Order: structure tokens, then sequence, then C-alpha cells
RNA sequence: GUUGACCUCGGAUCAGGUAGGAGGACCCGCUGAACUUAAGCAUAUCAAUAAGCGGAGGAAAAGAAACCAACAGGGAUUGC
RNA sequence: UGGGCGAGGCUCCUUCUGAGUUCCCUGGAACGGGACGCCACAGAGGGUGAGAGCCCCGUAUAGUUGGAAGCCAAGCCUGUGU
RNA sequence: AGAGACCGAUAGCGCACAAGUAGAGUGAUCGAAAGAUGAAAAGCACUUUGAAAAGAGGGUUAAAUAGCACGUGAAAUUGUU
RNA sequence: GCGUGAGCCCGGGUCGAACGGCCUCUAGUGCAGAUCUUGGUGGUAGUAGCAAAUACUUCAAUGAGAACUUGAAGGACCGAAGUGGGGAAAGGUUCCAUGUGAACAGCGGUUGGACAUGGGUUAGUCGAUCCUAAGCCAUAGGGAAGUUCCGUUUCAAAGGGGCACUCGUGCCCCGUGUGGCGAAAGGGAAGCCGGUUAAUAUUCCGGCACCUGGAUGUGGGUUUUGCGCGGCAACGCAACUGAA
RNA sequence: GAAUAAUUCUCACGCCAGGUCGUACUCAUAACCGCAGCAGGUCCCCAAGGUGAACAGCCUCUGGUUGAUAGAACAAUGUAG
RNA sequence: AAACUUUCAACAACGGAUCUCUUGGUUCUGGCAUCGAUGAAGAACGCAGCGAAAUGCGAUAAGUAAUGUGAAUUGCAGAAUUCCGUGAAUCAUCGAAUCUUUGAACGCACAUUGCGCCCGCCGGUAUUCCGGCGGGCAUGCCUGUUCGAGCGUCAU
């Protein structure tokens, strides 16, 4: 046959994506039965079919992740894999609001005597 | 001693180790003579500089640490570029 | 052996009486499957694309 | 011996697998310098470490 | 007697968290030699060094005087 | 002694850039020798069948096409004493 | 990332090459040798002797005094004249 | 050809891409020796030598080529504490078939445990898996600056059994004790005969059997004296309630 | 826990199931260790006939080999008898 | 007189010096600060139309998605695309995924592909037995919740 183009795979639902995967896995095994003691243009079909299964598998996984992320919006606790992964050291630094707090007596001085803008003439 | 006594050698002091793959696991002692298994630390000493370089970082696959420099250059961003399809 | 018997029934709808397995020197597993007496195996080999 | 373990059984398969000569069409590539397999092991010459 | 508190000490696959390992050129500590020199050698020297052990960062450490001075007095720390 | 706007400038990536294959001799092949020209804020370097500024990639100068996120800031608009 | 009054394959790092590889040791550990055909494979069709390896003609090339034991090919040692 | 000398210059042959004179600067700057370092090559030399384990011979076939390939017929040795038939440790494809130039088999080679291409190892019953021995290591605790040393029932609040609920989540008993690893020769539930393949079988095929675990029905037995009869006895039989 | 059936009968017959890994070949004057196709070293089972006190020595049957570089001559000196 | 030994030249041998080359070393100067229980460094086994090694990747396995460029790859074969748009490549960039067995390594162990427990679904007459699939069960410490022990102790 031919490739399964990724262009039209995006405008599908989950069920028909799972259906197409059914035949795709089928004849790959069936065609492997008779590949022995023969070799021709059919050898291009195994490399054709193997990659075709890969494309649809990624699409199904990607579609599930996007919809799952919508569910956990506006939630305090969300699963580990959906949390951002930056670095072990970067996940334990103080937040911006915590590191910017100041004491009440320090703010009083900074309000009335800040750094001024000045110039001195020759 | 000599050839006559060399024929009596059909036993094994050491076997394969689960952490370093070398045949340096004492059967009776149950400790590896190269990587220090089952201790948490890995054996390493400063009186031999050649031994340290034989198992230093960067002599293997580096499955995860090899892609970090590229990620830092872009500032550890997430998302997709503007109007990508998907 | 339990998984092998299940796979054949779901994929080639053939029933077996017993399965014997061994591991070849190269590192692959080879399994012998014996079919029930009423079913014929010679024709199943032909009709299931097995080279005959 | 006849009594073996799966770890030793697995290890002997790979050692035998990577013991056959190079395919013929390798030496016909452009800019090739490989002449022969330099890691040939024979059971009467070299003793592999289990 | 019943019942309700306080203090101390425990159980749980209770809810949420955190430490180990790698690297160790540079940096903060502990521990600690002998070869060698003295034309011998024991105090001394090599040396408050090599090896061994613990703990961090892109720098670390130090730091706003229980200081230096004896002057007509200087004024946190680090480096040349 | 609060708040809000804010030109303009600076960092990063990406589009584009001058001039001989003229004539003769040796040679398997001119990138060699001789004659005649051109460019140059560009005669650093490399390739092309032998030493190439003008065959090709690049090199010098300020501009130019498009895009993302942070800074700085000329100068303006409004409350007010428990 | 940019450079040098640095080395030019017994030099320069142990490694200019499938080098911490092949190999040795029960083990801790020890650890080499090895770059260059031609601008382009155009890597010798066909005939003939031979059981075969190969030889003699004949071909490609500017050159086979460049034939995958291949640029230049010194000395020790050897053959013929 | 020049110079006392270290050295310089030219003629002829081979080869194929860079190189000199003159004044200053700079250094990893000049080899016969060090039982010097690495690589290469001679005389000795076609020499020493290839002599333990009793021993070979005739015809035919294959082939370019046969003392050490194959068949037949003679002659010999090992002589059941074997040069026979099978195993543990160790080796790791050495097993079987077809083909073959060089190299190896200290002579040869058509042959090979060598080279090239393919194939081959089936288990409820044979082993591992289970239990402990000498011994090793966690837990409670105490030392040590520390890597870690001791400790194995010890100055410890240390466990496991049953039932019913629509539903897990509710009840009720006992309590001196409470870990793991460690044997292919120790302890241990169960398979025998015949045939079969170029190469495996107590496994494959045919026949005839056994053990454990889990569910359930018929036959027979017992009971209205509710849980069997006989023999003086040693005891017998197809069964014949039994928790802590 | 029964008098009209019930049965916790270790009796006979009948129904279902039994996972995982090893299994080729040598075990030695050529397949393991001694730098090697080395007169060395390396744990067990089975055990025929005659002579004879006998697993002593000598000959034979089943089974297994005929494999250790060869041809010609017979001085000295040697090793063994 | 030959043979033999020695010296020189010509050509032919053995061996790899000399001359020329270099996608490699060495030293100095300049810029930056980024591993890991959200499973690191290291180890094992696998994947190609024809592969042993190196390089790359993990049963989605000599790669997949997305963006850019704009016609290849090449030892052989085969097709693929052909720029209408539905897009070659061991291309460049990289913001979404997969990621076997191990390793600080974490149910108990390991010289064994060994032996267990809890919860859910699907089969065999099955809450208890057998099989398949998915999710769990290490230690020290902090905050909070909950259930408890003791004439340590307060009031009826
Ligand atoms: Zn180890």
């Amino acid at each position: 046959n031919g490739k399964v183009k990724a262009g039209q795979l995006w405008s599908k639902n989950k069920e028909e994506l799972t259906k197409i995967l059914g035949e795709l896995k089928t004849e790959l095994s069936q065609l492997r039965i008779q590949k022995i003691s023969s070799s021709g243009a059919k050898l291009n079909k195994i490399h054709d079919l193997r990659k075709s299964i890969a494309r649809v598998l990624t699409v199904i996984n990607a579609k599930q992740r996007a919809q799952l992320r919508l569910f956990y919006k506006n939630k305090k606790y969300l699963p580990l894999d959906l949390r951002p992964k930056l670095t072990r050291a970067l996940r334990r630094r103080l937040s911006k609001e915590d590191a910017s707090r100041v004491l009440e007596k320090t703010k009083k001085r900074l309000t009335h005597f800040p750094q001024r803008k000045y110039a001195v003439k020759a | 001693k000599g050839t006559s006594s060399f024929g009596k050698r059909h036993n094994k002091t050491h076997g394969l180790c689960r952490r370093c793959g070398r045949r340096s696991l004492h059967n009776q002692k149950k400790v590896c003579a190269s990587c220090g298994y089952p201790a948490a630390k890995t054996r390493k000493y400063n009186w031999s500089e050649k031994a340290k370089r034989r198992k230093v970082t960067g002599t293997g696959r580096m499955r995860y640490l090899s892609t970090v420099p590229r990620r830092f250059k872009n500032g550890f961003r997430t998302g997709v570029p503007k109007g990508a399809r998907g | 052996k339990a998984q092998i018997k299940q796979a054949l029934k779901k994929l080639y709808d053939i029933d077996t009486v017993k399965i014997n397995t061994l591991i070849r020197p190269d590192g692959t597993k080879k399994a012998f499957a014996r079919l029930t007496p009423d079913v014929d195996a010679l024709d199943i080999a032909a009709t299931k694309l097995g080279l005959v | 011996p006849s009594h073996k373990t799966f770890r030793i059984k697995q290890k002997l398969a790979k050692a035998q697998k990577q013991n056959r000569p190079i395919p013929q069409w390798i030496r016909l590539r452009t800019g090739n310098t490989i002449r022969y397999n330099a890691k040939r092991r024979h059971w009467r010459k070299t003793r592999l470490g289990l």
C-alpha cells in the first residue's frame, strides 16, 4: 500500500485511531510469515508498516496528554509526570515572593530616604 | 611445586559482579575487589591516577547528562512554537 | 507456556493438547505445539500462509 | 559442564554470535580502510573470562 | 464511682514533605608519616607537607573592632 | 511619604552585498611565462587536475527583511493625613 | 572560542587508525604495535601454457622505474654479469 | 675543481613540488663506545637434531600427486585396579552434513578437534526450587573525629487465629521468643517397557501406571440402644464422629 | 447429627489442573591446568575364561586400536639387556 | 686452467632510513555556571533490505513528533517522493513523547531469570484453588490527623 500520512491523523477521534491500529498490526505479522525464502518489493512494506505504527502511537499518546492537562488545571496537587522538570537544585530555591520580603522597619527607612538623582557641576 | 602442583587448579576464587561487570567478586567474602560492592561508596583511591580515569564520567553512553547543555542554552522553556499543528 | 497457548487461540483459532519449549544456543526460544486429533494440521499450514 | 546457569548460558550466546567474518560489500565503500576482523576468538587459542 | 482535662511515651501501606550517590582542578576542617639535610646521630629540618576521612559553591572563606598605636593621632574585610 | 502610563535606547536569532574564465606559448590538466584590463572600509584563510584579489564558499563597512523575551528610562496623568 | 620565534609519525598525550582496544594476571592492577596508489579505479577485456597458484602476449595511464606485498626506497646481508 | 682542516661547488642517473646566498636574533644544535634504547640482519649452518609406550604387509578405488584416505584379506597389541561403557569440577560449539585455494597438524596429505556454508539440546515423575549444620549478615543497643567495630536474644511496648456483616471499614480468643542466607556427595511426595533421528530422549511415538492440590456425584456402610462387629488371648476387616 | 431420611463414612468408582531454568559433546599419551596437539598432575560407578592361595605374573573372548617422520648400511664411543 | 675467499661497478633482491605532507598533540589568553528518589554516573542484553566492530537508538529500537531549508541517498537493489501540493535527506534546529534488565536501588533475597503479601478486573461451577492483566508494600527525620498506654497527675 503506502504510508500513513500524519497530516490527516490529527483530525480523528480515539476510537477510530484504535481501530486503524488493529489492521495495521495484523498484516505486519501476516506479511512476516511469508518473508522467508523470498525477497522482493515486499521488503519495502515492513519498513513501511513498522514506521506507520509508530506515527499513530505517538498521536494517541499526545492526544491523551493534552486532554489530561486540561483536567488538572486549577488544582493544587497534580501527578508527578505532569509537573515541570527543570533541575533538582532549581526546584528547591525560594519563590520570588518569599525572597523579596522585607521587614517592616526596613521598609520604613527605604520609603523616606531612597537613592537620589543628582549631579555636581565643575 | 611447579608443573605437578599446577594441575590441582580447578576452582574459582572470583566471579562476575553485578555492578561493574568485572570478574572480581570474592565468592566466600561476598565483596567485590574493584567496585566495593555491596557498599554504597564505589572504591576510589588517590595513589593511582590511571585507575580513576578508567571509570570517570564520560566513558559511557551518558544517556541523560549529554542533553543538558542544549536545554540550558534555551533557558529551560516549555511549550510549542507559535502556530504548530497538533 | 500459558501465554503461548492463549495467543494461538486468539490469533489463529487453533487448539492444542500440549506445548514443549526449549532455548536454542543462539538465544531464541522454540516451541512445539501438538493439535487435537480431529483437526488436521497439514491443511492449516497451507491456509494460514505457512509455506508448504 | 551440563549444569549451567541462565547468566552463563546468556553470556555464551553473544560470544559465539560476534565471531563471524566481515561481509564482502563493506570493503567496496568509498574511503574504507578496514581489511579484516581483528577480534577473532578461537576456543583453542584464547580463553574468554567466563 | 462515672465522666472530662493536662504532662510524658508509642502504633499505622494516615495527609504532605526531605537526606543518601556522582564529581572533588580551586575551597572549609580533622588526622598524619618517612626518604632527605646536618658530610655520623637522638632535639631540629623536609612539614604544621604526601596518603586517609567528613562538608559546599561558581567562586568558597573572611568581615562592620573587647583593633593598631604613643602620634598634630588612624578607623569593616580581601588582594598587589 | 502612595498608585498608573510611557517615547527612546541596549542584548539574541535570521534575510541580502565589488571586480577577466580576454589572446598566445610549454603541459595529461594553467592556478606557470608574455600582452592587455577591472575592483579594493574587501591583497585573512580554504577548495577547484601545479603559486588564483576578479571560477566558488568566505573576508571589510554600515544598513536592510522578519521574530521572541527581559531591562534601563526622557517626560506625563491622578489620591492624600486616621 | 581565539592564538604561538612549540612537535612533525622511534617526535608530540599511553592513543593522528574499530586505544584504555588486542593481550597477560585468581586479584589489586599492568598495557602495546599500526598514517601516504592515481587528477579520476580508468583495480588489466581477450588469446595461449598449467591440476591450481601463476606465467607469456595484448591492454588502461603523463608514468605500471605507481599493480591493493602499491609516492620517494638509503645501510647491514644476498644473486647474476 | 677549491680549502692545511671541519667542509663548499660542478658533471651523469633516478624522482616529482617546493628551496637557497648575505647581516642580525634564538635554541630540545654536531656521536663509535655507557654488559646504552627501539627496529632490522649475519657467520656458526643445510649443522645439532626429529631414537620411551613390541609392527607392519598384499590387491582394488578416488586423484595432478598416496607409508600415515577408503574397502577386502592376512599379522599383532590393550587382556576387565583396560587403550572398554557412563559421570562430578573445568572447557563452550569442539556435536552432524556438504564443500575446500593459502595458513596450522615440527615429513607428506585427496584426511582433520583447521577453513567456508547450513543444521542440532522438548520433562507434573531426572536435578535446581524446600530444610538445617560448621559459618555469614540485618533489627534493639553500646564504642569511634570518621571510613565503620561489637552485638544474633541480648537492660526492646518485637506476635497470629477465628467469625459475621449488602459493602473492606465490626467483634472474639491465645501469647515465654522474636529475621534471612548457607549442600547438583547430607534430610526428601510420584514412571516402566518397546520403537524411532545424519545429530536429542527414563522427555518424542505406542502401550500400561503413579503423586499432590482443588472441586463434586453414584454405589456400599452407620443410625429409632444416636457414632460398627468378631476372637479367652496376641489381634482381625473395605468403611466405622473427635476442637483446645 | 436421623425415622423417613441425614451423613465431618481415612471404602470403591468418577470430573479438572500441575508454572520457571539446565539437558548437544570431551572428562584426557589431542576437547581441563602446566606459554603447546607437553612421557607431568586431576574425584567416582560396572568388572568374563585358564593356571594359581590370590584384584600377583603370563595367554585368550566381548569391545577398542594398528596413532606417534621414513628408506638403506652394521666402524669407533655410548644408553638398555 | 676451473672451483673457493675478498674488493668495486651495473641491474635485480631483503629492509623501511631520508625528503615533502597532516581532519593530531602541547602551551597561553578570553566567555559561561548547568547532575541525582520527577531514579544520576557506570554495567548488561537487544534493534539495519544485505553487519562482525565503531557510531546511534530502546519492543514507537540504525528512530517517532514539531520548525526551517528545498531535491536526494549511493557498495548493490528496490521503491519513495517529483514541489499541483500530500515534501528527498546518516540535513540543520529542537519547546511534545517512548525509554528493556540493573545500579545510591527501595516487598524478602540473588553463585537462583528464586519465594511472598494487599487491592481491582477477566476466565475455569469459586470471598478461600489455578491462569492472564493493571496498580501497590524499603529506612531515618519534620509538621499536622487519628487510635492508644501509665495511681505522673487535676476536678466531681
Ligand atoms: Zn564490582
